[PDB]
This record gives structure tokens, C-alpha cells and sequence, in this order.
């Protein structure tokens, strides 16, 4: 994205001086619902699933919201040994269909 | 051989019939029904670390045999018909065990009358034809309709093929075959440990078979001792 910068050089003499000292000052509140920018393209939530001291699922949330261009992510994950995994249980699903990773 | 066929079909649909419910997979998550060593989990664990490049035994959830994945590789899509087989099986097995064993019983009992080495006043101790009949059909009677085994069959837990194994080598050594007998103890050590403390009993029962003394300065009874030990180690 393109953007703009306002630069002090503190090692410049008209800036600061043994007579005066900097204090910047910046005018800023949430704008509006409306000129808000968009949210970004990549964004991801964690949580467990269940209820109890036996059983439960880890469960990862991934969203793309460009509005025409696939990317592909790599994701890496651990886990203590207490809780042990069963691997024949790994789902990936987008929009209700099943998604096949490349690498695993 | 018309009650034994209603037992079974009887104890195939309460099977058949718990399957469908909504209350397979509750069972099959019990603590009192499985075990780190019987899980149907574990078994499908394994064979899915099989087909990821993985060595099953590198991890700390699957604890089975190499007969188990080679069975269950073949036969995954039949589950639920195998341990209905299983089952009936071990049935079959004891029942016909439990009347060879009556038979015997009866004539060692007779035997012993006319040797008139019992009391005078023993009666109402001896055994008669009329209460021995129907021994066997309880006897799978007890086995197929017990609570504990079909929540076992329904868990689809490993247990069902354990107690096959054992209800065979009841079986083979009772009707007199050795090899056999030395077979399925061995199949049986195989899959746990425990079993192998039953090779004693076979064996006495074999020589009493053959009616071999046991004493320490046989011959006889050295040489067959011998034979049935080598012939376990080596399976
Ligand atoms: C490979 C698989 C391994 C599986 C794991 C299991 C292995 C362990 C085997 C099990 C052993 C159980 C019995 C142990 C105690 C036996 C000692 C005993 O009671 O002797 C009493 C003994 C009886 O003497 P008796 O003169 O016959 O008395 C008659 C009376 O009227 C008294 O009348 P009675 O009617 O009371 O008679 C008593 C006795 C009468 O019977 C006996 O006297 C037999 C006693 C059996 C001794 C067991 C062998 C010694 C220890 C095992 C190691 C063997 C060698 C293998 C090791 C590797 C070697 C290369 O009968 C019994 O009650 C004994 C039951 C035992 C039968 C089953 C044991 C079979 C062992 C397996 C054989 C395997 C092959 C061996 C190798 C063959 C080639 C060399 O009295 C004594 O004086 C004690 C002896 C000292
Ligand atoms: C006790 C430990 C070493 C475990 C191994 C058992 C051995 C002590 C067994 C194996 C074979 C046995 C022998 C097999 C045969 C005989 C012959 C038996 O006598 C006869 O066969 C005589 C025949 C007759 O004249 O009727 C006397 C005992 C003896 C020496 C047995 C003594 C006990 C032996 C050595
Ligand atoms: C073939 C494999 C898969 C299973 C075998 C099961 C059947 C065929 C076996 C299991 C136990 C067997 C029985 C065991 C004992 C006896 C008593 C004997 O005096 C006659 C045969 C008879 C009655 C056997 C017939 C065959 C039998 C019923
Ligand atoms: C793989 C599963 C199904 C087992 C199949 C049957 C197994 C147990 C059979 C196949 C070959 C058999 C062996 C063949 C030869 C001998 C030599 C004999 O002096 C003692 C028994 C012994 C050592 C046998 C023991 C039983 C045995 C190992
Ligand atoms: C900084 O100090 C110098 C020397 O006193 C002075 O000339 C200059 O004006 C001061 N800062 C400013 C206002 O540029």
C-alpha cells in the first residue's frame, strides 16, 4: 500500500536545539463506520471443542477475503505429549468440501 | 440341535439390533470395555499411520500385533460381520468341549463303582444321565447371552478373538490332539503373555488321556512332556 511519512531529523539544528526540545503532536480519533479501511486479506482464530476431562477436538479457523485471487498457506503445529492425537481424525474442509493439502 | 441353533440366532440379532442403535458409540468409548491393548480406535490409527510413511510402533497409541493389521487390513470394510463370527465360534466350541468332557466324567464315575471305592451311604452325590443333558446348551447359554460379551462385540474390541483362541485350545486338547493343542496355546501366548501358565493343565489332562502314570521314574511320561514342550517353543 501506498504510504506517506512526515520525517524529523533530530541530528538537523533547526529541529532541536540546546534552547528547545521536540514534542510531537498528532490529531487522531476511530473514523466513521463509513471510510474505515477494509480488513486485511489473512486472518486466523484457535479454539477446543468439547466438554469434560476425556475427550475434545483442536479446531483452526483460516479466511481469505480477497475477492478473486487463492493463495496457499503453510501451517505448523504442536502439541504436548499428554494429549495424545489420533491422526486418522485430521479433517480439512472449505465451503463444505473436502480440502486435500499438497505437503503433509 | 434345535435349541442350540435358536440360542444363536437369538444372541445374532440382539447383536444385529445394538449395532443400529444410538448406542454404539457410547459403548464403544467405555473404560470397562477397552483397553490401551483392545481399542478399535488404535486399530485404525495404526493403519492410517501406515499409509502416512509412518512406522505404527513409533508413537505411544497403537499396541497390537502384526496378525491383527495384516487380518484387519484385509477385512476393515466387514468389521461388524467378524466379531459375530467370532463369537459363535467360541460358543460352538465350548459346547461340544463341555459333552466330550461329560462322556468322560460318566465312565470314569462308573468305572469306580464296581471297584467299590466309595462309601456305603454316598448317594444323591452320584451323578446321573438325566441332569448332565442339558449342561452344554447352558453353557453357551451363559457365554452368548452374558451383558459383558456383547458389549464387548458391540465395542468391537480384541478380547473376542482372545477368548476364540483359548475356547479352541480347550477344544483340540480335550478331543486328544496335541499338535493342534500346542498350536493354538501358542497363538494365543502370542497375542498376551499371560496364557502361558494353561500348558500344565493341557498336559496332564493329554497324559491322563493316554493313561500314562505320572511319576518321577517314568519313561513314558518323560518323552511325552518332551515332545509337547518342543512342539509349543517351536510354534
Ligand atoms: C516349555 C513350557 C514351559 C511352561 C512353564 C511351566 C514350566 C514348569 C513346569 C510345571 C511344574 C509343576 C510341578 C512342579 C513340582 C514338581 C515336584 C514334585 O511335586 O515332586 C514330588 C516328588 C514325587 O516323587 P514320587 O516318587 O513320584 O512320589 C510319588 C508319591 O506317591 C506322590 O504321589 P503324587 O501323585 O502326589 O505324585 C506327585 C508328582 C509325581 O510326578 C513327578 O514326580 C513329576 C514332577 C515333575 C517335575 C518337573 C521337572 C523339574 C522342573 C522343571 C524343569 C524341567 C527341565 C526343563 C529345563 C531345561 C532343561 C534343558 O505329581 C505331581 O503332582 C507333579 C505335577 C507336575 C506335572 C507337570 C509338570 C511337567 C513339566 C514340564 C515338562 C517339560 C519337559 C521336560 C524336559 C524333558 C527332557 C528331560 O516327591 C519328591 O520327592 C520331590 C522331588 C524332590
Ligand atoms: C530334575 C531336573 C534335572 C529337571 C529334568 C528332569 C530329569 C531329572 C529327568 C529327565 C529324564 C529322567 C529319567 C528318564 C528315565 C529314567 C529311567 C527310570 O528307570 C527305568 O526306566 C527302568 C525301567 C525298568 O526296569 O522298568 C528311572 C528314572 C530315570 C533315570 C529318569 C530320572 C529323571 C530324569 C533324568
Ligand atoms: C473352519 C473354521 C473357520 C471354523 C471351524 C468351526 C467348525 C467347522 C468346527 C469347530 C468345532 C468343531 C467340532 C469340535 C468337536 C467335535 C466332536 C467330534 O467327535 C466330531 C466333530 C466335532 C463335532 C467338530 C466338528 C467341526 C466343528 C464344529
Ligand atoms: C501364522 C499363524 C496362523 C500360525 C500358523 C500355524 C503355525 C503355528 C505352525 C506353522 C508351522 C508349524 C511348525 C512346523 C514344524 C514344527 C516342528 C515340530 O517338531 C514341532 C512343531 C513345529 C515347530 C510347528 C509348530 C506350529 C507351526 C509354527
Ligand atoms: C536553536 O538555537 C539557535 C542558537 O541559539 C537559534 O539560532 C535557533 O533559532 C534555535 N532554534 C530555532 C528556532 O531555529
Amino acid at each position: 500500500t501506498r504510504k506517506t511519512y512526515a520525517i524529523y531529523d533530530l541530528l538537523d539544528t533547526a529541529m532541536i536545539n540546546n534552547s528547545r526540545n521536540l514534542n510531537i503532536q498528532l490529531k487522531w480519533k476511530r473514523p466513521p463506520e463509513n471510510e474505515a479501511p477494509p480488513v486485511p486479506f489473512l486472518h486466523a482464530q484457535r479454539y477446543v471443542s468439547g466438554y469434560g476431562l476425556q475427550k475434545g477436538e483442536l479446531s483452526t479457523l483460516l479466511y481469505n477475503t480477497h475477492p478473486y485471487r487463492a493463495f496457499p498457506v503453510l501451517l505448523l503445529d504442536t502439541v504436548p505429549w499428554y494429549l495424545r492425537l489420533y491422526v486418522h481424525t485430521l479433517t480439512i474442509t472449505s465451503k463444505g468440501k473436502e480440502n486435500k493439502p499438497s505437503y503433509i | 440341535a434345535a435349541p442350540l441353533v435358536l440360542v444363536l440366532v437369538v444372541a445374532v440379532t440382539v447383536r444385529a439390533a445394538l449395532f443400529r442403535s444410538s448406542l454404539a458409540e457410547f459403548i464403544s468409548e467405555r473404560v470397562e470395555v477397552v483397553s490401551p491393548l483392545s481399542s478399535w480406535k488404535r486399530v485404525v490409527e495404526g493403519l492410517s499411520l501406515l499409509d502416512l510413511g509412518v512406522s505404527p510402533y513409533s508413537g505411544a497409541v497403537f499396541h497390537e500385533t502384526p496378525l491383527i493389521i495384516y487380518l484387519f487390513h484385509f477385512l476393515i470394510d466387514y468389521a461388524e460381520l467378524v466379531f459375530m463370527i467370532t463369537d459363535a465360534l467360541t460358543a460352538i466350541a465350548l459346547y461340544f468341549a463341555i459333552q466330550d468332557f461329560n462322556k468322560v466324567v460318566f465312565k470314569k464315575q462308573k468305572l469306580l463303582l464296581e471297584l467299590d471305592q466309595y462309601a456305603p451311604d454316598v448317594a444323591e452325590l452320584i451323578r446321573t444321565p438325566m441332569e448332565m443333558r442339558y449342561i452344554p446348551l447352558k453353557v453357551a447359554l451363559f457365554y452368548l447371552l452374558n451383558p459383558y460379551t456383547i458389549l464387548s462385540c458391540v465395542a468391537k474390541s480384541t478380547c473376542a478373538i482372545n477368548n476364540t483362541l483359548i475356547a479352541f485350545f480347550i477344544l483340540t486338547t480335550i478331543k486328544g490332539s496335541a499338535f493342534l493343542s500346542a498350536i493354538f496355546l501358542a497363538l494365543a501366548t502370542y497375542q498376551s503373555l499371560y496364557p502361558l501358565t494353561l500348558f500344565v493343565p493341557g498336559l496332564l489332562y493329554l497324559l491322563q488321556r493316554q493313561y500314562i502314570p505320572v511319576k518321577m521314574k517314568s519313561k513314558a511320561f518323560w518323552i511325552f512332556s518332551w515332545e509337547y514342550a518342543m512342539m509349543y517353543v517351536g510354534s
